[PDB]
């Protein structure tokens, strides 16, 4: 072996190290796994000199490399597909580093202070914390005081927190800085769920940022894409980001997760995966997963599939930093390099800190029965606030009497916590002009100076203009007539799915590509300006969702939370894959404002309808959303006519109310001749909750000729009314309920008046017995209208465990077996 | 005001407000026995003391732990002059004569 | 720069190779990116030798490395951990590759002419099969006819494939082997969805193997942890992998994906999550991502944020092999490549195969619309069977002769399904011995020599062996009864959900762990030996699961579908986070076997019940199960006894029914002393769909003094007998309906007839007025019993847009509200 | 069986059947008019022949894409002995006098 050889195993050695020296680092404060801790080179090589460029002794690689890669950080990056990201960690990481002022030092000691005083404080006074412990992990509070200083010295606006329950009230006091007379007014509760907003202060620099706390469920996780959504939304409002005028991103989200929580769950990949997409991006997330190596009565073993809780971030390059809880110095540092990462490069920072679980899951669990090593192990742990007071004595960093000054400090916080609690214990129209519709017709042949639009596109765009002046308005064009004057009123729209731009159906087009170029056009878009030149000061924000429900549902919600002024709506493919965002519609948009306070406008766009395409191309589930309904929770509609959807959407984005809409849209119908609208519709009307047959409103029909009624909703009005008029059946009427939820009780009733001669009434619909509107509408009718409804029957395809057959045949027949009922 | 100081607070939760030295020892702490009390986790419950002393006024720290800055200088004990930044924790005061 | 900068720079070179090379890789057959394609070296180096332990000239290094990384596959493989495996993939890939025989090039051609006649008939015969075209993806036939060839080789016994509808029925025709008259019997279809089973034999080698495709919904990744599942039920059945005498895993999942749906859903990180677990792992799944840069309109910018669509495969640190569609020789060796990884480490292995669309995403779809420059290079695309043709003719690896005989035998086989399809057109008892409940009982205390019991664990072990012999059984040990005489009779009993070893609320400990060692020790695996010592031909598989919902109940509902032998449970910690797993309850459990004719008999166990917990620890959403039923799609159950939970377990697994068992648990009732059975009850009864007041049974009570019914189910029932013996109210009598569906008619009625004078009668529940039974029961039980439920009234919780209040106070002056009503 | 041959398929989804060999010519393949209907992917529509001239029992291949084998050799033609194996596509078949 000459030189050679050993130039050969140095560079490889270092290479070695930089890819897998975080394998053997120090990141583990209860030190569980014993068997923890290029050989080419010897003893008498240390003191031999390698390039570098600089030629530097072997010793001197070597202590530069421990240092940097296996002491208390191990650093995860050579992963990362672009080389100048690997260049920067490589050069922030290796270089010597500038030890912390005593000043720093002592901060962060008033940190753990603060931390430990409050979780001794919420442990000795209420029983059942225990499940929201943060002991053993108390380093977490100077690691995210010092992410959000690092935001402040960037001079950022704000950082936006979302992190499950444990720890989340001393999150509150000591990093939100929201008092104790407010964090304790009640006697786990609901105080874990709230949102809320503080200011944070920097302690040695000039800035001040905002800082704020989402609400959330139990359901670890499910909140994660509406942190990002929120974030976006307040992004879009600042002119900062993607949408902005400035590259600075300036609202930040910070993610907080549980290590088995951050492997198991699917959304945090759906998550992570809308990381850089332009229609979501939020330039980078600052991760930092409380890996306190338990999972209640579990063991990472039984969690994961990998060496760590964060390799899912490995799904989008980003840089991961294994921190050791017991080291608040490293933890602090690591905190400000991933800030400076996310500033530099626009993309999400996972801090992995390493820790303990003090407590048992809850009251009553005695830990030490499913993991006795574990336990042993931390009965033997003292705690990170005197760690580092000792450490800080025996590196001669402070003296006694400093020491003595911050056990002082740790008392009177204990002290406070304790006596402030116990005093407190001792105490419009939706109708627009004609010039409206025809500016919104016309944009959508204002195009650009030599663009090439696709024949196949060209008589969308002519047949828009026609329809916009002459009539016979189709759905596709009354949905962009909505939007498009929304926006000329100066409203934000954004919206939203899966091939939403196009549209799935071949019929919205918001977008136009140029057949030579690739060059896309947004017609909507010229609305956003005046005929003057001056901007309304509304946007068409229209996006290609990623192939995901959970995490974009959960976005488009947590977007509306974020400005409630913005009219935002998500499009399922088909309604049927919408059950894929379950947890979102459960947990957040059906019952957040009941559970917190907290009020969002979100619109769900659901295709629905009976055409024999099976049954995963059939239902939205109408049954599903009417059972999570309540009074003032959410708006459900099903409607049938152009010009009525487009009343229901101004309403929706005009009315200054913030509650969901649930709209159960067409398919086939889109292009169903019959379902066309007028201009004096969208002119001189408003939103109509009941519809009657145009023969009884502008036509020759008797009303007291009718015998039979049936009270329908959707696209099976159309296929009656065709039997009927065929039939010459004068003696049967057909009543549309367009608003589904709440029920339009006087409205209804009022229609029913005008029908003296009905003997029998009827729900007709196409979906199952016990799936459509009649489970909840057979049962609600009668009892809120009992002179109305009492003997209402149901028709409707039999009870299935589907949403239909799987057969188009079957469909068909029936499909006729209704008709011949109705009309029987 | 004859004879007597003044701290306005310029940065801080209770940014705005005013508090009058005229007495030999003024505390300044986390306790809410505290002649200026300032509510911060950054204050110590016994943090710092201003004194006043024939003519000069004096600002002291008492053993807190983040210490106390004049004009953005630590310091043990200083004698205070008109337009001086006093920063306790998270708080900064402005002195005025 | 001397010799060593020289010698530096080729080892830099080379790693650059490794790591980097496949991002310079000629991998996309539509060279779309026309910017796709160490420098210290130069010109003068190339025959320079260095050191490698051989000495090679750097023109050969260059050859080697690009060939190996640059050429038609771009390899991922220095992410991975395990550095046996980078050494294994290293050696493989960096070696001289054998160019296949003329037989092996005539083989795959062969499949390429099966693959394009059946895409041609399929295009041509049909309307609306766009949508489903393999065309631009053919090589997908050979690519996967060379993972079961080379499964084959190493003499294992399945491959079991999942996959989306596209080339479906060219994977059935041309992989699975089933014939046209089979494939074409009617007229998408259903045929997309169903499952299938066939024999694949060796072209070249001795072996055969089962091939099978499993069952799936529209919902594009769903069926994935299904498979998985699947897979493992079979494994354990042929005692092959993790609960198998051999390491052989000789059951191979075979799972193809989309690359839009490969990056967006969530349940594929869920499902690599569970690769490497003891309760779930296969053994490692062979992944093909038939990837051709389109997701329906959206383009792959939208789709991701990472470079490949395969990067989440990172998270378990899997290979991954990017593929050029257009070389099927290479699309062949990196197949075969894939299943040699998957035998030798038991992990994962990802081909992304890059590939184009010909079609359009369905009919009427002109692509060119939102991708023209896409589609305008497509459309001077040549496909993949002539361009191998050509290429062998330009490479001499084939005559002139042989090409034509390879034309021949692809018009021969359009000839054939052509004409084939034309002329096909042109025509027990539940109960146990008290022998048997001792002997559970008795398990518990049987432990092994010198095993130290936790001290809080011993009084458990103790009490059930007391119960056994004198009664006042609980539910947690009926459970236990009721799973362990199931393996003594010989059933395989799997078992699992978040901490479900010990139990959620403490109370199962069906393993315990040493004090001292952290041994394991399950009492019930003794149940799996007679008295004689010999087997029974049962075992108990208990595990705690990953923190997943969606992938965990996924899995469970495909382990049933491999075995239908097997007693499978799945519990949820609390059952208001099952609503995770609803993709898989809608579109598996709920609908299935009407769907696909594909049976489960899996269980779910859902704590469920009002206790003041809040809205994410109060419920299953009883109303939504119900809602799904429809006759004999489910069983529903919410047993409020001990024993009756016993007998409803033992029936579900001795019936003979493959049938979904869904069962809302108790909590605080666990502990709740009136909640316990008797050893008679165990010994001398079956499950009682609906129980009577034990004072009406056993005791003295008289029922003719009854005027007030209240019908309920679950805990409730004991809060309303409590009162009732408080207050003495001999005039009111409680129903308990422990079937909640199919509900139980006849014995309703026959029970409701010993209350000869009832004059009201009243439902009874905890949860809201639009949750719980009374939705589905307020309307079904008035119409399905009209003399015995006309009239019928509710007691309940108000209505509410969550399952409870956040407030456990609240909840208490509700509880007492139910309760005071009942007895008003 | 006087001076004819039999033909029993070993390996393929038919196993168990017997063809019959006393005709001058017999065709093997995937075409349905073939004297011997090999149903597989992996035969040619025009596979093989069996001839008989004089008292030797040949196989030839008539143009296939995967070829035909005697005793897992490749050929064009070969005189057929007592108990050989014919591979045609996926299928094996035992020659027996
Ligand atoms: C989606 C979901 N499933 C299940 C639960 C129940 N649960 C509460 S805590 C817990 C374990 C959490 O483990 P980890 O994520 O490591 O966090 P830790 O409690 O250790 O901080 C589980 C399964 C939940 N709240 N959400
Ligand atoms: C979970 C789910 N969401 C939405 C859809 C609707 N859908 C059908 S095809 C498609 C795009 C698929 O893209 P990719 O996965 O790349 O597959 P490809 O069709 O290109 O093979 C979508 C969104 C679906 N079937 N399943
Ligand atoms: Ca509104
Ligand atoms: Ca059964
Ligand atoms: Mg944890
Ligand atoms: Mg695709």
């Amino acid at each position: 072996d000459s030189i050679e050889d050993k130039n050969a195993r140095v560079i490889e050695l270092i290479a070695a190290y930089r890819n897998r020296g975080h394998l053997m680092a120090d990141i583990d404060p209860l030190r569980l796994d014993n068997t923890r801790f290029s050989h080419g080179l010897t003893l008498w090589d240390l003191d031999r000199e390698f390039k570098v460029v600089q030629r530097k002794k072997l010793r001197d690689i070597l202590s530069v490399l421990r240092d940097a890669y296996c002491r208390h950080v191990g650093v995860e990056y050579t992963h990362i597909l672009e080389p100048e990201q690997q260049r920067w960690i490589q050069e922030r990481v290796e270089t010597k580093h500038d030890k912390p002022t005593v000043a720093e030092q002592k901060y962060i000691l008033s940190k753990l202070n603060a931390a430990e005083a409050f979780e001794t404080f919420l442990q000795t006074k209420y029983v059942g914390q225990k499940r929201f412990s943060l002991e053993g992990a108390e380093t977490v509070i100077p690691m995210m005081d010092a992410v959000i200083d690092q935001c402040a010295e960037h001079g950022l606006d704000e950082v936006v927190i979302a992190m499950p329950h444990r720890g989340r009230l001393n999150v509150l006091a000591n990093i939100v800085g929201k008092p104790y007379s407010q964090i304790f007014s009640e006697f786990g509760d609901v105080k874990y769920h709230l949102g809320a907003t503080g200011t944070y202060i920097q302690m040695f620099g000039d800035n001040d940022i905002e800082v704020s706390l989402t609400a959330n469920p139990s359901h670890l996780e499910a909140v994660d894409p509406v942190l990002e959504g929120l974030v976006r939304a307040k992004q879009d409002l600042l002119d900062t980001g993607e949408e902005g005028s400035d590259n600075r991103f300036s609202v930040v989200p910070l993610m907080l997760h549980g290590d088995a929580a951050f492997a198991g769950q699917g959304v945090v990949a759906e998550t992570l995966n809308l990381a850089l997409l332009r229609g979501y991006r939020t330039g980078g997330t600052i991760h930092i997963v409380v890996n306190n190596q338990i999972g209640f009565t579990t063991a990472p073993t039984d969690s994961r599939s990998s060496e760590y809780c964060t390799d899912v971030a490995k799904m989008i390059g980003a840089p991961i930093f294994h921190v050791n809880g017991d080291d608040p110095e490293a933890c602090a540092w690591v905190a400000r390099l991933a800030v400076d990462f996310r500033q530099a490069f626009k993309k999400d920072v996972v801090i992995d800190m390493l820790c303990y679980r003090r407590r048992g899951h809850n009251e009553g669990d005695d830990p030490s029965m499913t993991q006795p090593y574990m336990y042993d192990v931390i009965d033997t742990k003292r705690g990170s606030r005197k760690a580092y007071t000792e450490a800080l004595i025996g590196r001669g960093d402070i003296s006694m009497k400093e020491a003595e000054d911050a056990l002082r400090d740790y008392q009177g916080q204990l002290e406070r916590v304790f006596n402030e609690v116990r005093e407190l214990e001792k105490h419009l129209a939706t109708a627009v002009d004609k010039a409206m519709l025809q500016r919104i017709g016309d944009a959508h042949l204002a195009l650009p100076e030599g663009f090439t639009v696709h024949p196949r596109v060209r008589p969308v765009l002519e047949k828009r203009r026609e329809m916009a002046y002459e009539g016979r308005i189709d759905w596709a064009f009354a949905e962009l007539l909505a939007l498009g004057s929304l926006i000329a009123e100066g409203k934000l729209v954004r919206l939203s799915g899966q091939d939403t731009q196009r549209g799935t159906f071949t019929q919205r087009h918001a977008v136009i590509v140029d057949r030579k170029t690739g060059e896309e056009f947004t017609p909507l878009q010229l609305l956003a300006t005046n005929p003057d030149g001056t901007p309304t000061g509304g946007k068409f924000l229209v996006y290609n969702s990623a192939l995901s429900e959970f995490a974009a549902v959960g976005f488009e919600y947590g977007y509306s939370v974020g400005n409630p002024d913005a009219m935002v709506l998500w499009e399922a493919q088909f309604g049927d894959f919408v059950n894929g965002a379950q947890s979102i519609i459960d947990e957040f948009i059906s019952s957040g404002e009941a559970k917190w306070g907290q009020l969002s406008d979100v619109v769900l766009l659901l295709p629905h309808g009976h055409e024999g395409q099976g049954p995963d191309h059939t239902s939205g589930r109408i049954e599903r959303f009417l059972q999570l309904w309540a009074e003032g929770s959410m708006t459900i509609a099903m409607p049938s006519t152009p010009a009525n959807y487009f009343h229901l959407l101004r309403r929706h984005g005009k009315d200054g109310i913030q509650r969901p809409l649930i709209v159960f849209t067409p398919k086939s119908m889109l292009r169903n001749k019959a379902a066309v609208s007028d201009i004096r519709d969208f002119t001189e009307s408003k939103f109509r909750s009941v519809l009657e047959e145009p023969m009884y409103t502008d036509g020759e029909g008797d009303r007291n000729k009718v015998t039979r009624l049936l009270l329908t909703s959707g696209k099976i009005y159309y296929e009656l009314a065709a039997r009927k008029a065929k039939e010459n059946r004068e003696d049967v009427a057909i009543v549309r309920i367009e608003q589904l939820a709440p029920l339009p009780r006087r409205r209804l009733a009022e229609t029913l008046d005008r029908y003296p001669n009905v003997k029998e009434k009827f729900w007709v619909q196409e979906e199952p017995a016990n799936q459509g509107a009649w489970p909840s509408f057979g049962l609600t009718l009668p009892e809120i209208l009992p002179d109305h409804f009492t003997g209402l029957k149901r028709i409707s395809r039999r009870a299935m465990s589907a949403p239909s057959s799987g057969s188009s045949k079957v469909h068909a027949v029936e499909q006729q077996e209704i008709l011949d009922t109705a009309f029987g | 005001p004859s004879g007597s100081a003044l701290l306005v607070v310029k940065r801080g939760p209770n940014a705005g407000s005013r508090f009058l030295l005229d007495q030999p020892t003024t505390s300044a702490g986390r306790h809410p026995d505290s002649d200026i009390f300032l509510d911060d986790v950054t204050v110590s419950r016994r943090h710092a003391e201003f004194r006043l002393e024939g003519g000069e006024f004096q600002v002291v720290d008492v053993g807190s732990l983040n210490g106390t800055y004049v004009n953005r200088e630590p310091v043990d004990s200083a004698v205070l002059a008109n337009g001086d930044e006093v920063q306790i924790g998270k708080f900064r005061l402005v002195f005025l004569t």
